RNA sequence: UGGAGAGUUUGAUCCUGGCUCAGGGUGAACGCUGGCGGCGUGCCUAAGACAUGCAAGUCGUGCGGGCCGCGGGGUUUUACUCCGUGGUCAGCGGCGGACGGGUGAGUAACGCGUGGGUGACCUACCCGGAAGAGGGGGACAACCCGGGGAAACUCGGGCUAAUCCCCCAUGUGGACCCGCCCCUUGGGGUGUGUCCAAAGGGCUUUGCCCGCUUCCGGAUGGGCCCGCGUCCCAUCAGCUAGUUGGUGGGGUAAUGGCCCACCAAGGCGACGACGGGUAGCCGGUCUGAGAGGAUGGCCGGCCACAGGGGCACUGAGACACGGGCCCCACUCCUACGGGAGGCAGCAGUUAGGAAUCUUCCGCAAUGGGCGCAAGCCUGACGGAGCGACGCCGCUUGGAGGAAGAAGCCCUUCGGGGUGUAAACUCCUGAACCCGGGACGAAACCCCCGAGGAGGGGACUGACGGUACCGGGGUAAUAGCGCCGGCCAACUCCGUGCCAGCAGCCGCGGUAAUACGGAGGGCGCGAGCGUUACCCGGAUUCACUGGGCGUAAAGGGCGUGUAGGCGGCCUGGGGCGUCCCAUGUGAAA
C-alpha cells in the first residue's frame, strides 16, 4: 500500500519540502518552517558526507515521493520510460506527470497528493466520456478530464474549485471551470513543471 | 539442384568405382582466419577411367551401395602425382603414431 | 550441519533442512538448520531473525 | 472392459486370411511357370502366366500388393519366362509374351 | 483433407477468431499453411471481420472443403455470392 | 542509443591475481506476514507402482435378425400370428483406431535446424477432366440344436441377407513384357501379344441426391538421399570380413547389401577415427555494450517411447498408448482346475522429494471422427476451483489538526525525539444491501428459387445474475530484510573470545554503532529475506579482449614431415571475398 500516514515526515526527510498535503502542509510548513531538518532523534545533530550515488538514492525517493506513488511503479514506468522513444530524463519526468491523479491535482480540484489520488481512485473523473477510478492512467493529447454530475454538487469540490478561480492552470492544462473540465493538452516540459529534482541522476541511478 | 564438387582422384584400387577427396575451406564463426578441410566422397565410374590424381566434377546421384554416393560426370585434369602424394604422406604420419 | 545459533533443543532428529554457507569456523559450516522446519521453531522469544530463527508474529496481546 | 477395438481384431482376421490364399496362390502359380519354362516347353506356362497375370492384378485390385507392387510382381515374373526360354527352348506362342 | 477453419487467439475472455486455411490433421491453436481472414464474434472493434476472398476462391478452386462458422463466413463475404 | 565498480595480500606503495559482493532473472523452495481483482503458470524427483469414474466412436442412404411397443393387417375368427413399425440389442457391413494425446527414457543421430535432389516414391476422406455401372455364382455370422466352465469366454452342428468374396465379361484408360522415336539415372510417346473393372442405396422415380468402377491433374502429409551445422574425455589411437565394391537375385511405394549367393581387396582415422561418459533437436529464452555464455518446461514445428524386448497383422497410412501374438517381470481375481490388467490419456491414491492442484460443469462457441440431414462420442476445446509461484492494477483514507498533549526512547535536567503522527474535526466512501442486467451466437435448420448464388423466419449459454449499469452506505489488514566499509541509515542497557552474527574483511577476550534487546531512522510494502540453479561484473580461457627477463609459463638443443602462412611484375581464372536481383526463412 501507498506509505501513507505522517508524510511529510517525508518533507522534512528531504530537507526541501514537497506540498504533499495542501492547505497545511503548504502553509507556514510542511513540517518544515516549525522544524524543517530530516527526522529521527538524530536529525539536527550535524550532517555529513552522502555519496554521490547515494544522494542520488536520496534524489530518486525524492522524486518518487513528490509522485505520490509506490517506487515499486515509478519503477515501472521508468522501464517503459527507457522502453519507447523520448528523451530520457525530462521525457520520464513528463511521463510521470501525465498521470490522471496529479492531472486532476495540478487542475485544481484537490489540495495534493494524498486527496488527488483518493479522489482519482474513487473514479471521479470522466475522460472523453467515461470516469476513471485507476490513479495510474495515463492520458493522451486531445483528451480531457471531467467530473461526474452528482460530483458537480460536492463540498470540498466546490470550495478547492472556489479557491482555484484566479490561479491560472498549468499550460497544457486547460481550465474549464463552467463546463466542470479540463483540457490535457499537449504534452509538458521540466519547465512546465520545476521540482527539486535532476533527471539524469534518475537515469544514472535506475540505469546502472 | 544437384550440388556437385571438384574433387582429386583417390584410390582407383576399387572396381568400376573410384574415391575422391574433395575439399573445401570456411573462415571461423567466431575467429576470423579461412581453413582449409578435407572431405572424401565416393566417385562413381561405370567405365573405370579415373585414376591416381584425375580431378573431376563428380556428381551426388540416387543412392548407389553402402555410402556409396556421388558419382562423376565430367574430369579436370591428371596427374596429380603431387597431391597425392601430400595425401600419402598424411597416411604415413598415421602409420606414425604408435600408442602401444 | 550448523544451526540457526542461539535457542536450541534439536536432540537427534528434527529434519535440519540442509542449506549451504560456510564460516571460518567449523571445517565445514555448509548446509545449515533452518528453525520452523519439522524442529526447533527460533529462540525463546526472538526479536527481528525470525525469517529463521522461528518466532511468527510477537502478539503481545496489548 | 467394453470397446469395439475387438471388431478391429476380428474383421483384421477376416482379411489376413484373404491376404494369405491369394497372395499364396499368387506365388505357387509363379512358381510352376517357372518350373515349365525352365523344362523347355512354355506355351502352358504361358497360359499359367496369363492366369498368373490375371492374378496379379487380383493382387493389385485388393489391399494385398498395391498398385505399383504388384506392377513390379508382374514385371520380374514376364522378364524371368523370356530368357529363360531361349535357353534351350524356342519361344512359340505368346500371351504376355512378346514378339 | 485440406480445409478452412478458425484459430482464436488472445486470452481469458477476450476471444477474437483466425479465419485460416490448413489441413484436417492440423491442431487447433496449432499449425497452418495459409492464413487468410480474421473474425472477432465479440464484436469490440468495427475491425471485427476482414475475409482474404482472393486466396480463398483459390483454395475453393484448388480442392478444399470449408466449416460452419465459415459457411456463415463465406455467405457473408461474398466469397459465395457469383454477381450476375 | 549501448559498457559505474568495490573489499580483501603491506609497516607503506605498486603490479599480477584469486576469492567475495553489489545485479538481473526462475515451472521454484524455505521461513516470517498476508486484503481485492486480471492474465499466466503448476510432478523440476521414480520412464516407481496404482482403486475407482470417463477418455473412440458413428452410420438403417449397405443387410438380416432378436425382442419391447402400436394401428392393429392375415387367419370367417381361432392359437396367435402378421403388414406397416418408434424403438432397442448385438451381429455381418462401412469409416476414425496411424488425428486428437502425454513424457523424455533412449538417441551424438541423415534425429533435429537447415538448402535442395527424387530420371528412385506413396498419398484415403477432397476440386476438374474422360470412359462408364452386362450377366452369374458362393460363404460366414446374428439367429435355431447340444456341450465346458467361476468367469474369461470357449467347442461343435444347422440357415438367411448384403455397398460381403469370386466368376466370362464391357475396356477411354492403366500394367508388364521385346522392339522402336525423343530423352538422359527408371522422363514421354509408340509397333506386337495377354490381364483388370464397377455397387448399388435412396426418392418428389424417367431425373437428381449419396456412393461405385478405370485413369490423368491439383490440393495435402510423409518415405528415401545428399549438402550443412551439431556436448565432452588424447589418461578414448587405431577401427572393419556385411566388412569397401561390383555382377546377378529378394524385398519396399521404391534408390540402395537392408537380406541370399558369387566374387576383387579394399572402407574410416590426429580435418580426432574407435571407445566411453553425457544428451531429445528447434522457432526460441535469460544475461552481457557486444562477442558470447547458459538454456529448450507452458506454446509451435520435427523426433522418439508406450511397464522392458522381440513381433508381425490389418491397411491409404503403424510396428500401432485405451488392436493382436510371444518372452520377461509385476500386481491382482478364483472354487486355486484357470484367468486378467498398464493413469508417459484425464481427475484422483500411494512410493518419492524442500516443494508442483479439483476424484467439478457444457459440447453453448471453435476443432476432430462418423451420418443426406435431424444428430452422436469427444477429460480436444471452452469455463469455474486451489497455491502470493510470476507479472499487472488496487483500498486500509482524505482535509483541519500542538512550540508538539500524554504513552514510550534520551539526557549536561534546559530539553530533544517519536509525529500532524494521535485524539477532537468535517469530507468522501472498500467491504457490504436492494434493483435491473450482459457481449461471448448465428451459422446449422425448414421455407421461394434449382438442392446453385441470393432472400426470410425460427432454434441454440457451461460459466451465472458473474461482468457491468442505478441507487443506500460502513474508515474499513500491515507487515519483511536492515542501521560495521562494499550499501542508505545510531543512540541506550545487557551480554563479556561466553552466549553469538557473518557473502567478503571480521567483529565481542567486562563502557560491543557487527551479538541480543529497546526508541529512532534506511530500504521495500501485499509483500521481505534465505538457499539453490543460470548469465554478468569475470577483460578471471581475452575474437573484439590477455599473456611467457624476476609474479603462473619457452620445449635442454638442432632435424624434418604434414600444416600454417608467404618477395617484385604482366596477363588469363573468378575459388575465398565485395556488390544488387532473387527463393525461403511459417506462425508466435
Amino acid at each position: 500500500g501507498r506509505y501513507i500516514g505522517p508524510v511529510c515526515r517525508l518533507c522534512r526527510r528531504e530537507g526541501v519540502k514537497l506540498y504533499l498535503k495542501g492547505e497545511r502542509c503548504y502553509s507556514p510548513k510542511c513540517a518544515m518552517e516549525r522544524r524543517p531538518y530530516p527526522p529521527g532523534q538524530h536529525g539536527q545533530k550535524r550532517a555529513r558526507r552522502p555519496s554521490d550515488y547515494a544522494v542520488r538514492l536520496r534524489e530518486k525517493q525524492k522524486l518518487r515521493r513528490i509522485y505520490g506513488i509506490s517506487e515499486r511503479q515509478f519503477r515501472n514506468l521508468f522501464e517503459e520510460a527507457s522502453k519507447k522513444k523520448g528523451v530520457t530524463g525530462s521525457v520520464f519526468l513528463g511521463l510521470l506527470e501525465s498521470r490522471l491523479d496529479n492531472v486532476v491535482y495540478r487542475l485544481g480540484f484537490a489540495v495534493s497528493r494524498r486527496q488527488a489520488r483518493q479522489l482519482v481512485r474513487h473514479g471521479h473523473i470522466t475522460v472523453n466520456g467515461r470516469r476513471v477510478d485507476l490513479p495510474s492512467y495515463r492520458v493522451r493529447p486531445g483528451d480531457e478530464i471531467a467530473v461526474a454530475e452528482k460530483s458537480r454538487n460536492l463540498e470540498l469540490i466546490r470550495q478547492n474549485l472556489e479557491a482555484m478561480k484566479g490561479r491560472k492552470v498549468g499550460p497544457w492544462l486547460s481550465l474549464d471551470v463552467e463546463g466542470m473540465k479540463g483540457k490535457f493538452l499537449r504534452l509538458p516540459d521540466r519547465e512546465d513543471l520545476a521540482l527539486p529534482v535532476n533527471e539524469q541522476l534518475v537515469i544514472e541511478f535506475y540505469s546502472r | 539442384p544437384k550440388k556437385v564438387l571438384t574433387g582429386v582422384v583417390v584410390s582407383d584400387k576399387m572396381q568400376k568405382t573410384v574415391t575422391v577427396l574433395v575439399e573445401r575451406q570456411f573462415p571461423h564463426p567466431l575467429y576470423g582466419k579461412v581453413i582449409k578441410r578435407s572431405k572424401k566422397y565416393l566417385a562413381h565410374d561405370p567405365e573405370e577411367k579415373y585414376k591416381l590424381g584425375d580431378v573431376v566434377e563428380i556428381i551426388e546421384s540416387r543412392p548407389i551401395s553402402k555410402r556409396k554416393r556421388f558419382r562423376v560426370l565430367r574430369l579436370v585434369e591428371s596427374g596429380r602425382m603431387d597431391l597425392v602424394e601430400k595425401y600419402l604422406i598424411r597416411r604415413q604420419n598415421y602409420e606414425s603414431l604408435s600408442k602401444r | 550441519a550448523y544451526i540457526p545459533g542461539e535457542g536450541h533443543n534439536l536432540q537427534e532428529h528434527s529434519v535440519v533442512l540442509i542449506r549451504g554457507g560456510r564460516v571460518k569456523d567449523l571445517p565445514g559450516v555448509r548446509y545449515h538448520i533452518v528453525r520452523g522446519v519439522y524442529d526447533a521453531a527460533g529462540v525463546k522469544d526472538r526479536k527481528k531473525s525470525r525469517s529463521k530463527y522461528g518466532t511468527k508474529k510477537p502478539k503481545e496481546a496489548a | 472392459r467394453n470397446l469395439s477395438a475387438l471388431k478391429r481384431h476380428r474383421q483384421s482376421l477376416k482379411r489376413r486370411l484373404r491376404n494369405k490364399a491369394k497372395k499364396s496362390a499368387i506365388k505357387t502359380l509363379s512358381k510352376k511357370a517357372i518350373q515349365l519354362a525352365q523344362e523347355g516347353k512354355a506355351e502352358e506356362a504361358l497360359k499359367i502366366m496369363r492366369k498368373a497375370e490375371s492374378l496379379i492384378d487380383k493382387a493389385a485390385k485388393g489391399s494385398t500388393l498395391h498398385k505399383n507392387a504388384a506392377a513390379r510382381r508382374k514385371s520380374r515374373l514376364m522378364r524371368k519366362v523370356r530368357q529363360l526360354l531361349e535357353a534351350a527352348g524356342a519361344p512359340l506362342i505368346g500371351g504376355g509374351l512378346s514378339a | 483433407m485440406v480445409k478452412i477453419r478458425l484459430a482464436r487467439f488472445g486470452s481469458k475472455h477476450n476471444p477474437h477468431y483466425r479465419i485460416v486455411v490448413t489441413d484436417a490433421r492440423r491442431k487447433r491453436d496449432g499449425k497452418y499453411i495459409e492464413k487468410i481472414g480474421y473474425y472477432d464474434p465479440r464484436k469490440t472493434t468495427p475491425d471485427w471481420l476482414k475475409v482474404d476472398v482472393e486466396r480463398a476462391r483459390y483454395w475453393l478452386s484448388v480442392g478444399a472443403q470449408p466449416t460452419d462458422t465459415a459457411r456463415r463466413l463465406l455467405r457473408q463475404a461474398g466469397v459465395f455470392r457469383q454477381e450476375a
